[PDB]
RNA sequence: GUGAACAGCCUCUAGUUGAUAGAAUAAUGUAGAUAAGGGAAGUCGGCAAAAUAGAUCCGUAACUUCGGGAUAAGGAUUGGC
RNA sequence: CGUGGAGGUCAGUGACGAAGCCUAGACCGUAAGGUCGGGUCGAACGGCCUCUAGUGCAGAUCUUGGUGGUAGUAGCAAAUAUUCAAAUGAGAACUUUGAAGACUGAAGUGGGGAAAGGUUCCACGUCAACAGCAGUUGGACGUGGGUUAGUCGAUCCUAAGA
RNA sequence: GAAAUUGUUGAAAGGGAAGGGCAUUUGAUCAGAC
């Protein structure tokens, strides 16, 4: 199982850098059917993979 | 198929051969540097 | 097939050989040396415990400037090491002669390395890069390896005492004396 | 003889992490984790559960803890049969401070 | 042949390279440059007293 | 964000975690450090290193092509609330 | 005495083994060398009388090729740094995902381009050599796919100049 | 399918080199013999 691939799509589809993506790591099996920006789409919705959360910056400090 | 990979596995050794040729033929000179300048340099010391 | 020199007997014999193994050939011929003339589950039993660092191989040729150890000791020497990869081509030859011992239906517990020989396959050669410009050979050192084992018999024991007895004609003569004296 | 057993130890990191090259403290710290642990319950196969891995990460590789508690089991080892039997499971456990607690056998149902 | 051994342009490094005297193949990037030219012991130089 | 600052030091978005590893911590090293008393006695030579440093207020000579010298030298202050 | 070729001759030797090579096996010669035996080997080759020469090596910092000692040694130490689980796999310090710790810190280790390169792009399959450890990974190897303009460029204009 | 160089077996020798000449002992080995 190499996601080198897919997860190199997903960052592109769902518009963030590639450190913010997250894929679940049960399903890596399910994952590497992906191969194509339109499964990876389904993948998304789906909730297989998912958009991690920008690290917090407060300026609550200054 | 065997008879398949018998055959790449005879030419990359035949081919690995023929690159053996050249880093030999070539080793002897391949430091021949015309122009070649020493970094360092003595001073002869002597005086007239 | 043709293999080095052998003072074993053919039928009750099995061997395998490697041949272009990638392995220092230094390093494969001190492993050899090791594990001659032993009896082979013994062999194999002790390669793996050199994988382990248990026992050691000692480098008894090729030495130089190689470290002390105290596994050493086993073999009266202060020069050893663990040399892996090279005890990965042996033990995967001994399980193959092994196998070749099993097929030829001999018996295994009787079983014991005759003869183990490596010599030096065909250099590999890439480049090197040294200061001031220049390039040097930078080269593999592989090896053939071929090992045969041997049935174990002490079933010979041979008697052959050839006399020609040239004796002159006074030694008969005075061997005859001893004779008249009853002795 | 080896049964299947689950203890709660302490271990000092900080006498085991006695004057160690700054960069390499964490993970000295896992190899001294590993050791400790194949000491007791002689299994020689040791795996640290991912949470122990930050519990001890937690500060950086300088600041590791002077005091862990953790609880470790000696389970039986599947398929595939490794050179052991036998295996070793460390996983870390909550606490308020590691001081002052003493092994206990933590009784197993 | 009168041509033979003397196709090249080869010259004498002179000494102060550390190796013989005799001239050489100047060029790079071939097995063949820096190798031994024309005299008569030359692999590839000329032979002695050409038969004419 | 600090700060005069596109300086240095810390983080956010994006990006890497790739530069052969393991075990011990002898000599000599390479880089980085600290030293009681003395204070250049060292050496061809204060070479190398140390000291000084920001801002504010005071004070500022000889000389001068009158523009400089000048941040001359030399003092005092500096946080938090 | 020896070697490459030439004329003559032994109705010379030879697949029932010619030449070549190997041989702390034998004999002849002051010696240059010659001759036999054994092992290997597989197609041509010698004695004598003469002819002819690109005709005899230990050296030339000789020339070309090959190989040692050195030596399993010197070395693989700049740029802060890795760790745990799982999957994959014959095989995992090094591949992929998750977790964690870190760094570049907007004059970047980020996003784009110019010159230069030329398919390195991207997928599938693959691990002999290459990636100064490894390798299941790759700018490597094999099979393919990919670059769309009335407006972005060239094209047009002139500059120093040709 | 030579040599350098290398492995295994066999035989031999070895107190800061090895190798050579004269002569014999010991071991190995071999022709002439009729
Ligand atoms: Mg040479
Ligand atoms: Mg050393
Ligand atoms: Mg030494
Ligand atoms: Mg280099
Ligand atoms: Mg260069
Ligand atoms: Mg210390
Ligand atoms: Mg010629
Ligand atoms: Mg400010
Ligand atoms: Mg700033
Ligand atoms: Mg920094
Ligand atoms: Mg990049
Ligand atoms: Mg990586
Ligand atoms: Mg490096
Ligand atoms: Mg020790
Ligand atoms: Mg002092
Ligand atoms: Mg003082
Ligand atoms: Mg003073
Ligand atoms: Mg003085
Ligand atoms: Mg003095
Ligand atoms: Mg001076
Ligand atoms: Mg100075
Ligand atoms: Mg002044
Ligand atoms: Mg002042
Ligand atoms: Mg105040
Ligand atoms: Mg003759
Ligand atoms: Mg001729
Ligand atoms: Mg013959
Ligand atoms: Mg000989
Ligand atoms: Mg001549
Ligand atoms: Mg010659
Ligand atoms: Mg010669
Ligand atoms: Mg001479
Ligand atoms: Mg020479
Ligand atoms: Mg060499
Ligand atoms: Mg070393
Ligand atoms: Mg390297
Ligand atoms: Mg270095
Ligand atoms: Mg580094
Ligand atoms: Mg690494
Ligand atoms: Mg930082
Ligand atoms: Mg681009
Ligand atoms: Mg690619
Ligand atoms: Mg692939
Ligand atoms: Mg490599
Ligand atoms: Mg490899
Ligand atoms: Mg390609
Ligand atoms: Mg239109
Ligand atoms: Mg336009
Ligand atoms: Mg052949
Ligand atoms: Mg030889």
């Amino acid at each position: 199982a190499n996601l080198r691939t897919q997860k190199r799509l997903a960052a592109s589809v769902v518009g963030v850098g590639k450190r913010k993506v997250w894929l679940d790591p049960n399903e890596t099996s399910e994952i590497a059917q992906a191969n194509s920006r339109n499964a990876i789409r389904k993948l998304v919705k789906n909730g297989t993979i998912v958009k991690k959360a920008v690290t917090v910056h407060s300026k609550s400090r200054t | 198929d065997k008879k398949g990979v018998q055959t790449q596995q005879r030419v990359w050794q035949t081919e690995r051969f023929d690159k053996k040729r050249l880093d030999k033929r070539s080793a002897k000179f391949v430091n021949n540097q015309p122009h070649y300048r020493d970094q360092l340099l003595q001073r002869e010391h002597h005086h007239h | 097939a043709r293999y080095g020199a052998t003072s074993t007997n053919p039928a009750k014999s099995a061997s395998a050989r490697g041949s272009y193994l990638r392995v220092s050939f230094k390093n494969t011929r001190e492993t050899a040396q090791a594990i001659n003339g032993w009896e082979l589950t013994k062999a194999q039993k002790y390669l793996e415990q050199v994988l382990d660092h248990q026992r050691a191989i000692p480098f008894r040729r090729f030495n130089s400037s190689i470290g002390r150890t105290a596994q050493g000791k086993e073999f009266g020497v202060t020069k050893a090491r663990w040399p892996a990869k090279s005890v990965k081509f042996v033990q995967g030859l001994l399980q193959n002669a092994a196998a070749n011992a099993e097929a030829k239906g001999l018996d295994a517990t009787k079983l014991y390395v005759s003869h183990i020989q490596v010599n030096q396959a065909p250099k590999q050669r890439r480049r090197t890069y040294r200061a001031h410009g220049r390039i040097n050979k930078y080269e593999s050192s592989p090896s053939h390896i071929e090992l045969v084992v041997t049935e174990k018999e002490e079933a010979v024991a041979k008697a052959a005492e050839k006399k020609v007895v040239r004796l002159t004609s006074r030694q008969r003569g005075r061997i005859a004396a001893q004779k008249r004296i009853a002795a | 003889l080896k049964d299947v057993v689950t203890r709660e130890y302490t271990i000092n990191l900080h006498k085991r992490l006695h004057g160690v090259s700054f960069k390499k403290r964490a993970p000295r710290a896992v190899k001294e984790i590993k050791k400790f642990a194949k000491l007791h319950m002689g299994t020689d196969d040791v795996r640290l559960a991912p949470e122990l891995n930050q519990a001890i990460w937690k500060r950086g590789v300088k600041g590791v803890e002077y005091r862990l508690r953790l609880r470790i089991s000696r389970k039986r080892n599947e398929e595939e049969d490794a050179k052991n039997p036998l295996f070793s499971y460390v996983e870390p456990v909550l606490v308020a401070s590691a001081k002052g607690l003493q092994t206990v056998v933590v009784e197993e149902d | 042949s009168e041509k033979a051994g003397h196709q090249t342009s080869a010259e004498s490094w002179g000494t102060g390279r550390a190796v013989a005297r005799i001239p050489r193949v100047g060029g790079g990037g071939t097995g063949r440059s820096g190798q031994g030219a024309f005299g008569n012991m030359c692999r590839g130089g000329r032979m002695f007293a050409p038969t004419k």
